């Protein structure tokens, strides 16, 4: 150390043999932790906070563990960083990227000890990654010509993604949930448009799809409470003093019987515009505003119903669900279209009532109701059947899937493992430790069941390299099996994430060298 | 077991006494507070609605299901 | 059978920690059952007193 000081106090500098020694210790550190929640046979953590009025949750998603825990190494923020972005770009292998990512830089310094300057090992791994999405491309298999065909993908993927999460113990109820919710969208990719309502109360297995929509809202004073063959009108605009005259007037007059004479007038304002609302020939009426109790005996008076303030999300659903127009000013109303559902009637669920349409015209969006006995098990339930959605509305936009279970993997590793053995030079270590990270996670899985992993990983390589391309494994046994006859099946997008960004990540860590860190501030709160 | 003991009684004497009634006929025996044994429960016009006791077991099996699928516990803020 | 050895015990620990705390708390409440059982006071910080019998109240 110079004998001149050149930070603050409190700035500190780690340099070559302390830099990367700190940042392979929190890489691996969070690999290791939630390596746990991998595979069909993993288990779930609890997660309980000190500063959020002990919140208390219970997931096995690898995305949410990282988002709560409260790193501070450095070089574990850029871990985090990659499973928060992997979750919003195909919501699942937020466990896997991570878990690879550790694994490449558990390699890298062991490398490092055998005197490898760190840009051999990079152009080395950059040559094997080619050749490894290249390889999986190869793998794709591109369905979509036929309905039955493409029907049965998308039950394989859907029960492929449910197999690792608390939704395993009722698989077959809840992946005709999943699959038959996405075919409603007709391809618009929309998501918001599957409103998840959870409730506590039941068995898990009530839960289900309804084959109309549910309004968790209430009906206006003496309407009627139940229409058949209704009209809808949907409507975004002011009922409560609408009289918002966006001008700075004001009422200057010098008697009483005169304010008197204008009061009236406000309520004449108000009258002429139900009546042009009524013109319409409607018999429902849906705001996303509140209605005064004035223009509330309006309708009541005429036999209508009136729902008050659906937000937007509220009334954007319904329009789609029925077909009609968000519309305002109603001055023509020739060129406004009216939603037609066979039927409103008010249903109650647990304890709350929930307005209840069915034989909707459209139907474009839907309503799942979750049951449950704790709030821990409906939140998990919602966040795994969120994988699910997404995951399938993934596979619609682009319909070609490659084998899971580990086949994937192990095809790959076989390719660099080609490539590996006709390059010269120290590049050809650097490729063989590529191979070995991507072998681990078959390995992983096999761990967490109970299984002897060396076995069966020792099998599967050579039946890869032999040409059995479909070979992989079987948890509910433990041994061998076919992947065409059994039907573990991934989507080509997701595993490509999945390789790309983790070998991303190993990359720019490696490249680091000095650590700085500055002088931290001091809590002195409000 | 847990009635027979808050009566005072002797918990082991009764359930004994209880399977041993259930093998062998009826299945309306219980215990009987007012009378300190066990007799035929209907004749005591005590009864309870069906749903008390399904609901009472699927929830209670449902959660022990999702208390054994927990490995960690972690500390957050 | 002749391998797999677990090197890991935290796993089982944290299941007999749950099986503990569980059970404690069904220990508490089981007097409160029955014709003849009886009730509980709860004082509150604030100074609130409740006397119950009801199981989701306690
Ligand atoms: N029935 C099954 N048989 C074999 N492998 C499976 C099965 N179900 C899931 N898997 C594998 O489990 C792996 C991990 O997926 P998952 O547990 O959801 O974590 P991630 O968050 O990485 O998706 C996937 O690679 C998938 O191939
Ligand atoms: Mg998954």
């Amino acid at each position: 150390l110079a004998p001149v000081n050149i930070f603050k106090a409190g700035a500190d500098e780690e340099r070559a043999e302390t830099a990367r020694l700190t940042s392979f210790i929190g890489a691996i550190a969070i690999g290791d932790l939630v390596k746990s929640t991998l595979g069909p046979k993993g288990m779930d953590k609890i997660l309980l906070s000190s500063g959020r009025d002990a919140s208390l949750m219970v997931t096995n998603d690898g995305a949410t563990i990282l988002k709560n825990i409260g790193v501070d190494n450095p070089a574990a923020k850029v871990l985090v960083d990659m499973s928060r972005v992997q979750d919003d770009e195909v919501g699942d292998g937020t466990t896997s990227v991570t878990v690879l990512a550790a694994e490449l830089l558990r390699e890298a310094e062991s490398l490092i000890a055998k005197k490898i300057h760190p840009q051999t090992i990079i152009a080395g791994w950059r040559e094997a990654t080619k050749a490894a999405r290249e390889a999986l491309l190869s793998s794709a298999v591109d369905h979509g010509s036929d309905e039955v065909k493409f029907r049965q993908d998308l039950m394989n993927i859907a029960g492929t993604t449910l197999s690792s999460k608390l939704l395993t113990h009722h698989k077959d109820h809840f992946t005709k949930l999943a699959v038959e919710a996405v075919l409603r969208l007709k391809g618009s990719g929309n998501l918001e448009a599957i409103h998840i309502i959870k409730k506590l109360g039941g068995s898990l297995a009530d839960s289900y799809l309804d084959e109309g929509f549910l309004l968790d809202k209430k009906i206006g004073v003496n309407q009627p409470k139940r229409i058949e063959n209704a009209k809808i009108l949907i409507a975004n605009t002011g009922m409560d003093t609408d009289k918002i005259k966006i001008f700075g007037s004001r009422v200057r007059v010098d008697s009483t019987a005169k304010v008197a004479e204008i009061e009236h007038a406000e309520k004449e304002k108000m009258k002429e515009k139900v009546e042009r609302i009524l013109k319409h020939g409607i018999n429902c009426f849906i705001n996303r505003q509140l209605i005064y109790n004035y223009p509330e005996q309006l309708f009541g008076a005429a036999g209508v119903m009136a729902i008050e303030h659906a937000d937007f999300a509220g009334v954007e659903r319904l329009a789609l669900v029925t077909g009609g127009e968000i519309a305002s000013t109603f001055d023509h109303p020739e060129l406004v279209k009216l939603g037609s559902c066979k039927l409103i009637e008010e249903v109650m669920i647990g304890e709350d009532k929930l307005i209840h349409f069915s034989g909707v015209a459209l139907g474009e969006a839907c309503t799942i109701v979750l049951r449950g006995a704790t709030q821990q098990i409906l939140d998990e339930a919602e966040r795994s059947l969120h994988d699910a959605l997404c995951v399938l509305a993934q596979t619609v936009k682009d319909s070609r899937t490659v084998y899971g279970g580990g086949c994937s993997e192990m095809l790959m590793a076989h390719a660099v493992t080609q490539l590996a053995n006709r390059t010269p030079g120290k590049e050809a270590v650097a490729m063989e430790s590529y191979a070995k990270a991507l072998r681990m996670l078959p390995t992983i899985i096999a761990d967490n069941a109970g299984y002897d992993s060396a076995d069966l990983v020792a099998q599967l390589r050579a039946a890869h390299s032999e040409g059995n391309t479909t070979a992989g494994l079987d948890m509910r046994e433990g041994t061998i099996g076919d992947m065409a006859i059994l039907g573990i099946t991934e989507s080509f997008q997701v595993k490509r994430q999945v390789l790309l960004s983790a070998a991303e990540a190993a990359e720019v860590i490696l490249r680091v060298d000095n650590i700085i860190k500055a002088a931290p501030r001091k809590r002195v709160p409000d | 077991s847990t009635l027979a003991e808050n009566a005072g009684l002797n918990p082991i004497s009764t359930v004994t006494e209880l399977r041993n009634r259930h093998a062998q006929g009826e299945k309306t025996a219980g215990i009987n507070v007012r009378k300190g044994g066990i007799s035929n429960i209907l004749e005591e016009l005590v009864v309870q609605p069906l749903l008390v006791s399904v609901s009472a077991l699927t929830l209670a099996t449902e959660t022990v299901r999702s208390i054994l699928k927990i490995d960690d516990v972690v500390n957050t803020r | 059978g002749k391998g797999a050895y677990q090197d890991r015990d935290k796993p089982a620990q944290i299941r007999f920690s749950n099986i503990s705390a569980a059970k404690a708390v069904a220990d508490a409440i089981r007097t409160s059952l029955g014709p003849k059982g009886m009730d509980k006071m709860i004082q509150d910080g604030k100074g609130d007193v409740t006397i119950t019998n009801d199981g989701a109240t306690i």
